[PDB]
């Protein structure tokens, strides 16, 4: 039972981490796009700021 | 502020000085300049008449 579970806590980690690595994708093309918008000067800084908290 | 929300608001400022600008022009036809210097005549309507 205990090495049972321990595979599948694996293969859900595993599954999860793939999750993480895309939405940490998105966020990363969404930061782009309001620096993208900031540099430009449509949006303000607090706009930026809080893409990126 | 990002600077549209800057400009735009420069552009409402002005926009307002100009209307600004335009009732001090009706408030300055109220009292009637000479547009030239010269000999004035008779005044053809007195104090109490109604112009247009």
């Amino acid at each position: 039972a205990s090495v049972a579970t321990a595979y599948l806590t694996l293969k859900a980690d595993q599954a999860q981490l793939q999750l993480t690595k895309d939405t940490l994708g998105t966020y990363q093309k969404s930061f782009d796009l309001t620096q993208r918008s900031y540099d430009v000067g449509v949006a303000s800084a607090l706009d930026l700021r809080q893409a990126q908290t | 502020v990002s600077k549209q929300q800057y400009a735009d608001a420069n552009a409402a400022y002005l926009q307002s000085k100009a209307a600004v600008e335009q009732a001090r022009i009706n408030l300055r036809y109220t009292k009637v300049l000479s547009p030239i210097s010269g000999r004035i005549g008779r005044s053809a309507v007195t104090e109490g008449a109604l112009v247009t």
